[PDB]
């Protein structure tokens, strides 16, 4: 069993602490960018590979390692992987805060008539302009859980390097005319917004 | 075929007419014509109850070694066809039994024929046909000459002659048919059959006129 | 009160040091032929005794895997199958197309008899000869059907001259002066390390270079409990080498009396053609006795837990990947090139808590393209009559799987790849230092003035 | 020198075998093992196997044997490998790579990387793009629905392309199924509705497919 | 285990021949089963067998034209030849067989082969193929001299072989001779049947001979009488 | 008692100092062990031929730094050269007892070319030129 940590927050010029803990663990430390080509940083735990920047190192124990970033750069925004000879690590995504914090502008859309007339229902939630790339949803009709019709995408970078995602409550014409307001629930950096929807229209 | 022949007593050795290449599984049967065969050795060696141990078969034991069957003590009736069945685990499954050895065995007694002449029945020259029956037994060897004569005269029309064979007793019989018309038969004096066994003759006579 | 330095010669000191090394044979020279391909015509007499001298209160590091000593005769004996192969029959002229069928129809077919043209001695004239064909050495083309041999696209092809022998007979390893051979006495010796019984010597023991592959054969054995030797045992990329303490007997034949057909292709030139098989046609094989196998299987997955844990599932499986000459284990026997299906042997699970002998099937091959070498392949001549060599178990080579389901099972299956894996079962005892006999320390004691 | 490349991408379905090359080059390839490793989109980096050119042999993480088959061509200085029954659930990215240049003999870990091979395993038999409008009611928004459509891309519009400010399109979703499905929207003041009309379009290529949607304006 | 052959004796070209086996002093299942011919002045030749799980293999040499089965009610095998030419005339033998495996390897490999003994033969069954139609024989007393003696019955111009002939319906069995029979120029067969008597038995005992022709089915019981004289 | 070749290299350095004829005689031979041989009469050649030049090209150098040291006649001879302390501080009974050859050579591997220029100027550059105007008389 194999493990380190999923996120970690970050600025420029600061430092970056991660982990990684398990047997024969640090055996080498990769980069990912969104994309191909993963990449190796060093060799060992503290291995400078011949040909990499200097200001990467890295520490362990007996089982757990842990690898060390200075000065910090967008450069370095990308997923962060601990080898175990035959096993990896499970994935941290390293976040360098460079843009300012944004909030969702959430907007919900009720099933069109043409969608309802084909024997569909399709609630349509648009989450935009939100920084970092991240956000939770919830739907919940009449506050209850609902787990059935839930479709979710992850967020993709815009033209304005803020990040959106869009999610699919699939309902029926019978599941749309059944609950009073189905209510999508936009979770952003721990802030809960409510956006509901209902036949009636606003 | 293939001939061979052997004096009586001695030791006979006959020889596979295929020879095997490698493993062999090697069967032999003994057929005299007009018997159901029997089988005499299998598994090269092997002898089937109700077989003589002077026969006897070549073991396979390492290979080269030509299958062979060996006959002590040949018998007046062991004169037969004898076939090898060759089955190796080279040629694939052995489908031919062979070629035929065909034993002759020499050195039995002559024995002159008994012959018996008969003229035509009384219900057959009713039927207008006539024809001379010739009957020879107990001879050997199996070279006879059978001749017709009408009074004292040869007859080369309607005569049939049969193969001489071997009776129960390996000794060999034939018999020999004339032809004719009752116009012939009443018309002659006398008619006779000639039966010739190594340079001897027996010869019996029947005429239209006897009791 | 008055320190001075103060020269000592033939001082106790020795560096680590990659040198020429030499060969060394018993000088039994028993040629009455001409064959002997591993003791050439001088290699250099053994001592009568050798003076295996042990060193008191001195340690010393061994390491096998990185050691300059197996990386020599790796080379060594390849230097001597080219130099055995130049002189002899080259077939450039048997990639004719080849006209073949099947031998058998008491199917129950791996053996052609071909047909083809050749080349006689008159260079206008030429001749249809049939050879008989193992499987493995040839391939078909496109009605006949037409073949033609495996290597004709990959490599030239030259026939080893029917005198040269192709059994491995100990061979020796002596040092030049100023050099020393260092011996590791340790029975429980690691893979690596320092060693805590040395002794030295002139030349090693008497290594077999018995070139197979899955089994090591006619080696040299392991006291004690059986040892198990890896660069690192953890990883599966380096292979795990073992060797035995109790050898296992195996009896390996190809159990059909062939025959040899010297074909005229030239003014000298000859090829010794595979004639007809005289007797049954049989296939090759080995046993070797169950019993003994279950036996040898207990003392390796004891040797095993000492560094898995007392307690986890350790099975055994074939090999599952590699060329025809990998996937088995393939050596020479008495001449023919063997290469058979070892299943039967690593097919039992073990939980760490008569005879009735495993047979093994065994192909053979005539063209051969030995140490994972690509160009020169070689036409082992057939050898007249049934072959029978034996040949004993004196170690084995293996390799574990990658990362399962938290290893809550490990499983090793065959294979050595690289040949000096072999070399390393002989020589993990052995490392090469050179002499320096001179040694500077502070006496009082002061020369004779000039003044 | 010194580098990977491999097979171009591929989309096989469920039972179906594949085959992908790693061509490799600027180094004695021979001399090195060859391991290969699968990442998803969202799951860590999976270990599949090894093979020496030198003796062509391998070893398989348990959750792989049999269904894998790596080969290589050393005449070209080249690998393979294959996998056989193929599901749905081993689509992913398939990367080739070795240790070279590390001081490392110990095989291990690996440096050298192809790009990948990313190689979508689905039963995206073709299935049929449904478009559907998105009302609208300060400003209002309004937009369509694109919905089961078998593989991407798709391209969405809005008034014969001379409406195109103040709109924002979000990624499509593979929904569960083997569908794809996105949609639009664009804010309009409220003032035009009523009056003023607004329309949306879509395009899909891999079935010669094409949908349209008028909305006449709601009084609101 | 005893077994005896019945057949037509007699088909035409280009029709079926059947021909059965009846067994008696034991079962079927218990061996393999097989059928050969003879063709009078040719060798030996091996036809096909069924074994014990009714599996039957037949030799290759004759196009595909032979079924073997086990009626195994009647304790018959049977059988059926189609497309026979008169090419086909010979003696009909059932035969059991032993089937050995001679082991000359390793059996796990298979370096064996199977081979078969025959260990118990019938009697044959004489067919003739031909287009010539079946003609019963006429039967004539042979008397004895009236002056021992022997007496006979001829069997006249018949198609095809073969003829049995009893002498008082099988009661008199020392001293028969029968003879192989003549093929005349005509293409009919002729034979003859006698046996030796004691002079003294003439007059009072009557000696009928039963001829039994069952190709054309023909059995005639025809009185010898004496001499007048 | 008499044992063989080399078998005090891990005792204490004082021990070791005393059998310097035996390890004098192996250094070179060589034609004992491998004049060709020529009585017979390849690879093994080769391999031959480098390991007896290996063996008297190491045996000439060090045979070499004795002649102009004038110690070519004798295996052991005493100098001039101090012992600057700095080279090894243990004193004369750390180094000589209770260490061998090796752990010293391992703590002495640093010096040794300062020593060897120190062995090659200070004495036998100059000790041999006051031999010359000494015996003019
Ligand atoms: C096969 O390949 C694998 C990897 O590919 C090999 O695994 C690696 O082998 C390395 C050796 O080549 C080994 O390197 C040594 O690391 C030790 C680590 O000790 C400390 O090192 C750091 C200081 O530089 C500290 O920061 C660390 O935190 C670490 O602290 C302690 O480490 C212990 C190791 O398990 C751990 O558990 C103890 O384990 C022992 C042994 O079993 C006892 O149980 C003990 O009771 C346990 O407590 C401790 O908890 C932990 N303690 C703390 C407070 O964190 C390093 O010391 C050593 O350095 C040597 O040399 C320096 C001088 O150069 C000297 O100062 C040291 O004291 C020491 O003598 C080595 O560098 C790797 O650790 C190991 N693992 C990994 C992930 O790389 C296999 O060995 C290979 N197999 C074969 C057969 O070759
Ligand atoms: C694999 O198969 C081989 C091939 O069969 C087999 O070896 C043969 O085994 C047979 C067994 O019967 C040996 O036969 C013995 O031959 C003895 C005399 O040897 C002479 O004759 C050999 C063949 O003779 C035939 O051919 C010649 C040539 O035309 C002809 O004159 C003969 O009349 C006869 O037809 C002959 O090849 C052989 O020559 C050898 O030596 C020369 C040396 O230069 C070489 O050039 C040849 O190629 C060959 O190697 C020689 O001239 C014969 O006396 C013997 O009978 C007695 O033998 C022993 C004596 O120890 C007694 O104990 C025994 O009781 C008899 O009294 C027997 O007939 C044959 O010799 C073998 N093959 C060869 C080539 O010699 C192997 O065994 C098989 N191996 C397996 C199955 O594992
Ligand atoms: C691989 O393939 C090769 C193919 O060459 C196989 O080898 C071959 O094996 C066969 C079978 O044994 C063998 O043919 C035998 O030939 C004998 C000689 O008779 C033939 O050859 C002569 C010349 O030798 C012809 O000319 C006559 O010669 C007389 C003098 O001997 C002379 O007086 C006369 O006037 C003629 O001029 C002759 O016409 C005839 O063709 C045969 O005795 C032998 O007998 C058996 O097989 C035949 C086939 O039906 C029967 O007819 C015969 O009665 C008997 O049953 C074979 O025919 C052939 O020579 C040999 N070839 C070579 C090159 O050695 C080999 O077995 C295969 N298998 C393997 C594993 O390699
Ligand atoms: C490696 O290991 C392998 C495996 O052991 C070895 O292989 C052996 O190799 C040898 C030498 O090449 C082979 O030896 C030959 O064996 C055969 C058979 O010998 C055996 O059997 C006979 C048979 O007699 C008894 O059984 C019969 C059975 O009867 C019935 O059989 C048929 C069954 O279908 C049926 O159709 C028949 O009609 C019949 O009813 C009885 O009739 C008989 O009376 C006996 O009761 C025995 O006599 C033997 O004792 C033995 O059991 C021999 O014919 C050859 O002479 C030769 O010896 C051997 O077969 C191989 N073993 C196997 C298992 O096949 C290798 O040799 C080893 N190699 C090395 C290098 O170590
Ligand atoms: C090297 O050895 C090979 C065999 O291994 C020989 O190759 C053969 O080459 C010949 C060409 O000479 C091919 O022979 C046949 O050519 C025939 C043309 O007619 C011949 O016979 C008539 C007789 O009246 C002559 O008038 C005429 O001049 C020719 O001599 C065709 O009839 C042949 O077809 C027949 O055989 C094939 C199978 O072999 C069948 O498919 C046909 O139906 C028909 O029965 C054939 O084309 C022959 O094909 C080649 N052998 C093989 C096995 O294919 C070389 O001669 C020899 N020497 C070299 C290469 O220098
Ligand atoms: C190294 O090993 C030696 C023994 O090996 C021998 O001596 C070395 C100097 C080398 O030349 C080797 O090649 C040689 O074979 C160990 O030496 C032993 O030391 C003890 C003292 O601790 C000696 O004991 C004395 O013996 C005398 C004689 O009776 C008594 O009078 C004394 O009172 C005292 O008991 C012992 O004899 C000696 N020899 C042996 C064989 O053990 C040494 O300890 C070891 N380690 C070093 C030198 O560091
Ligand atoms: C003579 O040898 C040839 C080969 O040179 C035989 O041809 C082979 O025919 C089989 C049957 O059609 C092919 O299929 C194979 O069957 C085996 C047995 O189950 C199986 O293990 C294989 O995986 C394969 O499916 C076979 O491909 C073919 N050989 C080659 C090389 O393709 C021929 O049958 C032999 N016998 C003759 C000609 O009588
Ligand atoms: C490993 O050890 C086994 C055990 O010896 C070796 O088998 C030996 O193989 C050789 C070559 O076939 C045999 O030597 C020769 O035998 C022939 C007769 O077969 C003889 O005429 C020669 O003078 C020569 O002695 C030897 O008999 C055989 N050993 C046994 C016990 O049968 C094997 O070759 C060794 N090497 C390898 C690579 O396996
Ligand atoms: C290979 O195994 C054989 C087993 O037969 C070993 O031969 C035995 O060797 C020991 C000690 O050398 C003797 O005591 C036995 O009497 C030998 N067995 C005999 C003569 O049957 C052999 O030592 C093993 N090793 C090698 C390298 O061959
Ligand atoms: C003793 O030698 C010490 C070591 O320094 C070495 O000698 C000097 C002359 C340089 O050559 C230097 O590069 C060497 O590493 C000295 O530090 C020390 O002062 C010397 N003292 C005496 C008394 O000679
Ligand atoms: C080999 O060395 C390692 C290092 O301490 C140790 O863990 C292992 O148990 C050793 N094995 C043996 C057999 O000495
Ligand atoms: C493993 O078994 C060995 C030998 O029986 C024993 O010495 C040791 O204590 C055991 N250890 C564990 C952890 O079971
Ligand atoms: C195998 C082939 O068989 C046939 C012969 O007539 C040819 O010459 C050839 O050797």
């Amino acid at each position: 069993a194999l493990t380190q940590p999923r996120s970690v927050s970050g600025s420029p010029g600061q430092s970056v602490n991660i982990s990684c803990t398990g047997a024969y663990s640090g055996l080498g430390w990769y980069q990912q960018h969104p994309g191909r080509a993963p990449k190796l940083i060093i060799y060992e735990v503290n291995r400078r590979p011949s040909g990499v920047s200097d200001r990467f190192s890295g520490s362990k124990s007996g089982n757990t390692a842990s690898l060390t970033i200075s000065g910090l750069r967008t450069e370095d925004e990308a997923d962060y992987f601990c080898s175990a000879f035959e096993y990896f690590g499970e994935g941290t995504k390293l976040t360098v805060l460079s843009q300012p914090k944004a909030a969702p502008s959430v907007t919900l859309f009720p099933p069109s008539s043409e969608e309802l007339q084909a024997n569909k229902a399709t609630l349509v939630c648009l989450i935009s302009d939100f920084y970092p790339g991240a956000v939770t949803v919830a739907w919940k009709a009449d506050s209850s859980p609902v787990k059935a019709g839930v479709e979710t995408t992850t967020p993709s970078k815009q033209s304005n390097n803020k990040y959106a995602a869009s999610s699919y409550l699939s309902l029926t014409p019978e599941q749309w005319k059944s609950h009073k307001s189905y209510s999508c629930q936009v979770t952003h950096e721990g802030s809960t917004v409510e956006k509901t929807v209902a036949p009636t229209e606003c | 075929v293939r001939p061979l022949s052997v004096a009586l007593g001695e030791t006979a050795r006959i020889s596979c007419g295929r020879q095997a290449l490698g493993s062999r599984a090697v069967q032999w049967y003994q057929h005299r014509p007009g018997q159901a065969p029997i089988l005499l050795i299998y598994n090269n060696q092997d002898r089937p109850s109700g077989i003589p141990e002077r026969f006897s078969g070549t073991p396979d034991i390492n290979f080269g070694t030509r299958a062979t069957l060996t006959i002590s003590g040949v018998e007046a009736g062991d004169e037969a066809d004898y076939y090898c069945h060759m089955w190796d685990s080279r040629s694939g499954f052995s489908w031919s039994f062979g070629g035929a050895t065909r034993l002759t065995v020499l050195g039995q007694p002559k024995a002159a024929p008994s012959v018996t002449l008969f003229p035509p029945s009384s219900e057959e020259l009713q039927a207008n046909k006539a024809t001379l029956v010739c009957l020879i037994s107990d001879f050997y060897p199996g070279a006879v000459t059978v001749a017709w004569k009408a009074d004292s005269s040869p007859v080369k029309a309607g005569v049939e002659t049969t193969t001489p064979s071997k009776q129960s007793n390996n000794k060999y019989a034939a018999s020999s048919y004339l032809s004719l018309t009752p116009e012939q038969w009443k018309s002659h004096r006398s008619y006779s059959c000639q039966v010739t066994h190594e340079g001897s003759t027996v010869e019996k006579t029947v005429a239209p006129t006897e009791c | 009160e008055n320190l001075w330095v103060t020269v000592y010669y033939g001082v106790p000191v020795w560096k680590d040091a990659e040198t020429t090394l030499f060969c060394a044979s018993d000088a039994k020279a028993y040629e009455t032929e001409k064959h002997n391909v591993w003791a050439t015509h001088a290699c250099v007499p053994t001592d009568p005794n050798p003076q295996e001298i042990h060193l008191e209160n001195v340690t010393e590091e061994f390491n096998m895997w990185k050691n300059n000593m197996v990386e020599q005769m790796h080379t060594d004996i390849i230097s001597l199958w080219d130099q055995s192969l130049k002189p002899c029959v080259k077939l450039t002229p048997l990639c004719v197309t080849l006209q073949c069928t099947n031998v058998t129809n008491n199917i129950t077919g791996e053996l052609k008899n071909c047909s083809f043209n050749m080349t006689t001695e008159l260079r206008d004239k030429k001749q249809k000869v049939y050879s008989l064909f193992y499987r493995l050495d040839v391939v078909q083309i496109n009605s006949n059907k037409e073949y033609r041999l495996i290597n004709c696209n990959t490599s030239a092809i030259t026939q080893a001259c029917p005198k040269v022998s192709f059994e491995p007979i100990p061979i020796h390893y002596c040092a030049p002066a100023g050099f020393a051979i260092l011996k590791c006495k340790d029975k429980k010796f690691n893979g690596t390390g320092p060693c805590p019984s040395v002794s030295t010597v002139q030349c090693t023991h008497g290594i077999k270079p018995v070139v197979s592959t899955q089994l090591l054969l006619n080696g040299s054995l392991a006291e004690e409990e059986v040892m198990i030797r890896s660069e690192n045992i953890t990883n599966n990329a380096k292979n795990i080498l073992v060797q035995f303490n109790t050898p296992v007997q195996i009896n390996c034949t190809r159990p059909n009396n062939n025959t040899r057909k010297s074909i005229r292709i030239g003014p000298g030139q000859a090829f010794y053609a595979t004639g007809d098989i005289i007797g049954d046609i049989r296939q090759a094989h080995c046993n070797v006795s169950k019993a003994t196998w279950n036996e040898t299987l207990g003392k390796v997955v004891k040797q095993l837990r000492k560094h898995f844990g007392n307690n986890t599932i350790i099975r055994f499986a074939n090999s599952s990947g590699g060329d025809l000459e990998v996937t088995t284990h393939s050596f020479n026997c008495g001449g023919e090139f063997f290469y058979c299906n070892t299943s039967g042997l690593f097919n039992s699970t073990w939980i760490s808590n008569s005879n009735d002998s495993i047979t093994l099937p065994c192909r053979i091959k005539q063209i051969i393209n030995m140490w994972q070498r690509i160009g020169q392949a070689m036409y082992a001549p057939p050898i007249q009559g049934v072959i029978r060599c034996v040949s004993n178990i004196t170690g084995l080579i293996l390799t574990r799987d990658g990362g399962s389901t938290n290893s809550t099972t490990e499983t090793f299956r065959p294979g050595g790849g690289d040949m000096r894996d072999n070399w390393r079962s002989e020589l993990y005892k052995y490392k090469v230092v050179k002499i320096e006999p001179l040694g500077v320390a502070p006496t009082r004691c002061k020369r004779r003035v000039v003044g | 020198q010194v580098q990977l490349v491999q097979s171009r991408a591929e989309v096989k379905k469920p039972g179906a075998s594949v085959k992908v090359s790693c061509e490799a080059s600027g180094y004695n390839f021979v001399d090195h093992y060859i391991h290969w490793v699968r990442q998803a989109p969202g799951q860590r980096p999976q270990w599949v196997g090894w093979m020496n050119p030198r003796g062509g042999g391998v070893n398989y993480s348990q959750r792989f044997q049999g269904r894998v088959t790596m080969t290589r061509d050393t005449s070209i200085d080249t690998a393979y490998m294959q996998l056989n029954r193929l599901t749905s659930g081993d689509t992913a990215v398939y990367y080739c790579a070795t240790q070279v240049k590390l001081d490392s003999s110990a095989g291990y870990p690996f440096d050298i990387w192809g790009q990948g091979t990313m190689v979508t395993v689905s039963s995206a038999s073709t299935k049929g793009p449904s478009v559907f409008p998105l009302a609208p009611s300060g400003t209002a928004a309004l937009g369509c629905l694109v919905k089961d459509y078998f593989p991407e891309p798709v391209t969405v519009s809005w008034n014969s392309g001379a409406l195109t400010s103040g709109v924002h399109t979000f990624p499509a979703v593979l929904q569960s199924s083997g569908l794809y499905s996105l949609s639009s929207v664009v804010t309009v003041p409220s003032s035009s509705l009523g009056t003023q009309t607004y329309i949306c379009n879509v395009n899909h290529k891999p079935s010669n497919t094409k949908v349209d949607k008028k909305v006449e304006p709601k009084s609101c | 285990v005893q077994l005896q052959e019945s057949g037509p004796g007699l088909v035409k070209p280009s029709e079926t021949l059947s021909v059965t086996c009846s067994v008696s002093g034991d079962s079927m299942n218990n061996y393999y089963w097989t059928w050969i011919r003879q063709s009078p002045g040719k060798g030996l030749e091996w036809i096909g067998y069924i074994s014990d799980r009714e599996s039957a293999t037949y030799n290759p040499s004759l196009n595909s034209r032979v079924v073997i089965s086990r009626d195994t009610s009647k304790n018959q095998l049977s059988l059926k030849l189609n497309s026979v030419t008169p090419a086909d005339t010979a003696v009909y033998y059932c035969a059991t067989a032993r089937r050995g495996q001679r082991i000359y390897g390793v059996v796990s490999f298979g370096e064996f082969f199977y081979y078969y003994s025959m260990d118990v033969w019938g009697k044959g069954t004489t067919v003739t193929v031909s287009s010539a139609s079946t003609k019963g024989p006429s039967v004539f007393p042979l008397a004895p001299s009236s002056k021992t003696a022997a007496l006979g019955c001829l069997v006249k111009d018949y198609f095809p072989e073969p003829v049995t002939v009893s002498w008082n319906s099988g009661a008199l069995t020392s001293g028969v001779h029968t003879f192989p029979a003549v093929l005349q120029s005509s293409g009919l067969y002729s034979l003859s049947s006698v046996v030796t008597v004691p002079s003294s038995s003439l007059g009072t005992q009557t000696y009928i001979c039963n001829v039994n022709h069952k190709p054309s089915n023909t059995k005639v019981d025809k009185r010898v009488e004496p001499k007048s004289c | 008692v008499f044992l063989g070749f080399l078998g005090a290299a891990g005792s204490t350095m004082g021990a070791a100092s005393m059998t310097l004829t035996v390890q004098a005689r192996n250094l070179l031979s060589g034609i004992v062990q491998q004049q060709s041989n020529l009585l017979r009469a390849t690879v093994w050649g080769i391999k031959q031929l480098q390991a007896r030049v290996l063996a008297v090209e190491r045996y000439l150098r060090d045979q070499q730094l004795l002649g102009i040291w004038g110690c070519s006649g004798k295996l052991i001879c005493c100098t001039n050269v101090p012992w600057n302390s700095s080279w090894s501080n243990r004193n004369l009974s750390e180094i000589w007892d209770n260490m061998t050859w090796l752990q010293w050579d391992k703590e002495i591997s640093n010096y040794t070319q300062i020593i060897y220029g120190l062995l090659e100027e200070s004495q036998n550059q100059q000790e041999k030129n006051e031999q010359d105007l000494l015996a003019l008389d």
